[PDB]
């Protein structure tokens, strides 16, 4: 079983989230906010990040580009799950080591798929 | 203000924004069910049809609270007033914002500094809906590392009428935008640029809503530190 | 272009209209679901939550609209021009408006002047997009009591480019709106009284895709009889 | 059984609609537009109509106010089932004759309940 943070605003969207992952065997932590999210990266290193942008406090491509800045961060894979349409925004993430970039709403199914190709890499 | 045309396409994006949340649940659940009827026992399937409806009566409400804007723009609202308990209304208020202001790791305090029965002659509903929207962007706009993140009603009588704060340690609001944040889609730039969830909407349905019981809002926050919000409600005739 | 501010005050009523229309089927059919628990089988929940799933995509797309909007009034949308045949894509546009247009007993039609191995170098999808929202138009617009309605594509190869018609036997268009209905968000105020479902935004959209193409739209037409939607598309470089 | 005419312009909700009258065993005849609708009227007499405001072609006070102008048709029962939120709609509806009016989106069992009572005056 491998663990992932899971980290965005909307309790429904993390609750969901949570219940296709643990689907799959997987351990789930969640943060609600970029702010939590970082101090949970440094008591433990998670195997995946799933990643939102819109969130108070501290959004998602801050996160992104503070991830990049320390070594033991910047090779955990993320996937973006935003409700973002652009294609100026893909390209940033893609740029700040975003792995996979999807848009909400999204399909279940091809975001487990898109999860366990990255877990087993 | 003629810039405030350069505002309301701002807000359409905005607006897919926030409808596309719920409706991220709904086709997720939906999808989820339609693909494991094997593995799904039909007492989780409650569950995940429960939160469907839910989340779908969600984004009825963001919804109505278009309506309302333009239903004030259009100005047809009705103020409909009754003698409440604004103790209990604010503490109602405090208690609905639970469990957002818990997530972000948001202390919510009440303080009355006059006893206890305050009774004013103002809309329940509307009244609390100024509290809510007060209340979620105390939570929605508080700093990045401050140690211990709050918002605080005080409920005070004076000045020929009754006065609720709305404080917060918060990110603060900068001189230009102390007038302008109560505009139809006017959000402060900070918003737009760190991707903060948000219409613009809030504050001019709030201050409609204020105004419309002959009363005043006002902002005083310095940009660093901390933001407080003044409620005035005349209170005799 | 003052009015524009009043136009889309209008708009955000319209929004809620039309997106809380597949909104009503899905919190629908799930309740169905959630209260028929027993009664159903599980061969017709599949049917319901196939639907609850096609319609929030519905209005997914609704969402996709409103952004591509503000996606050309921010100015970047970009045309990914190929060759393709137009005959068959208006066949393919006029057989995707076949349901809505047998409902209101609205005849769709695809005349060819010009022999059909028709070629351009355009936007297949955003080509459609235009032929779609004309040819909706067209049904959407119909008259009262006209023995038979009718909407006619006429594709034409001439005038340094191609010519594409959208003819309609419907409510026709006044003389002042004849330029003003290519604005954004703007509806003609029959639109508006006789409650036709609507955003103003489908002909903006659409005006700023032919000219993306280098091309031109207009319309003529008289109150009483016929609308005919012209879309000049130029051809060698 | 009794029959009803279900006056609107989206096929999905008609569909869902139809679903819920013929679960309590009623006949369904459908129009899709204001005009269809005053057709089908002409041919017969249904207990119930469903009628929907904003269509092409004709809207739902137009039908509503052509249902006054006639002596067969005035006294079967209207639903109003509209999308629009007014209480000058409601009130306008109600005063030309609409017996209910019901905003979208609704509960399919207290539209249910609705229409027993009206089938049982
Ligand atoms: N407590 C606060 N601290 C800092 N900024 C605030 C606060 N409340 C409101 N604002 C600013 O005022 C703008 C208008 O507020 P509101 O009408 O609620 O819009 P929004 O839907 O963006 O919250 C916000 O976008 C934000 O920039
Ligand atoms: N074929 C037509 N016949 C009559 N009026 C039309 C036709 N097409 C468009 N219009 C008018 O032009 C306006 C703008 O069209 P459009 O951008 O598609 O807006 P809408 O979403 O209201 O259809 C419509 O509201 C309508 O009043
Ligand atoms: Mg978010
Ligand atoms: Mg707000
Ligand atoms: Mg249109
Ligand atoms: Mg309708």
């Amino acid at each position: 079983s491998k663990k992932v943070l899971l980290v965005d605003d909307s309790a429904p969207i993390r609750k969901m989230v949570s219940f296709v992952l643990k689907k799959e065997g997987y351990e789930v932590i969640e943060a609600e906010n970029g702010q939590i999210a970082l101090e949970k990266l440094s008591e433990f290193t998670p195997d995946l990040i799933v990643l939102d942008i819109m969130m108070p406090v501290m959004d998602g491509f801050t996160v992104l580009k503070k991830l990049q800045e320390k070594e033991e961060w910047k090779r955990i894979p993320v996937i973006v799950l935003t409700a973002k349409g652009g294609e100026e925004d893909e390209s940033l993430a893609l740029s700040l080591g975003a792995r996979k970039v999807m848009r909400k709403p999204f399909s279940p199914s091809q975001f487990i798929e898109e999860v366990k190709h990255l877990l087993n890499e | 203000l003629k810039r405030i045309d350069r505002m309301k396409t701002e807000f359409i994006a905005n607006i897919s924004h926030e409808l596309r949340t719920p409706l991220t649940v709904i086709k997720g659940y939906a999808e989820m069910i339609y693909n494991s009827l094997g593995e799904l026992d039909l007492s989780t399937l409650k569950e995940f049809l429960e939160t469907i409806i839910e989340q779908s009566n969600h984004l009825e409400n963001l919804l109505n609270e278009l309506l309302d804007f333009s239903r004030l723009e259009r100005k047809s609202l009705q103020i409909n007033r009754e003698k409440v308990d604004l103790c209990d209304l604010v503490e109602s208020a405090v208690n609905a914002i639970k469990e957002f202001a818990s997530s972000h790791n948001v202390n919510v305090l009440f303080e009355s500094n006059v006893p206890c029965p305050v009774e004013a002659y103002i809309d329940p509903t509307r009244i609390r809906q100024v509290l809510l929207n007060l209340l979620n962007n105390g939570v929605k706009y508080s700093k990045k590392d401050a140690p211990d993140k709050y918002v605080k009603v005080i409920l005070d009588e004076k000045d020929g009428g009754v006065l609720i704060i709305v404080e917060d340690n918060g990110i603060g609001i900068p001189d230009h935008a102390k007038d302008r944040i109560f505009e139809q889609f006017y959000r402060v730039d900070s918003s737009l640029t760190y991707e903060v969830p948000g219409t613009g909407l809030g504050l001019a349905i709030t201050k409609e809503i204020v105004e419309l019981h002959g009363g005043r809002i006002w902002v005083e926050s310095e940009v660093g530190k901390g933001s407080r919000f003044f409620v005035w409600i005349p209170k005799d005739r």
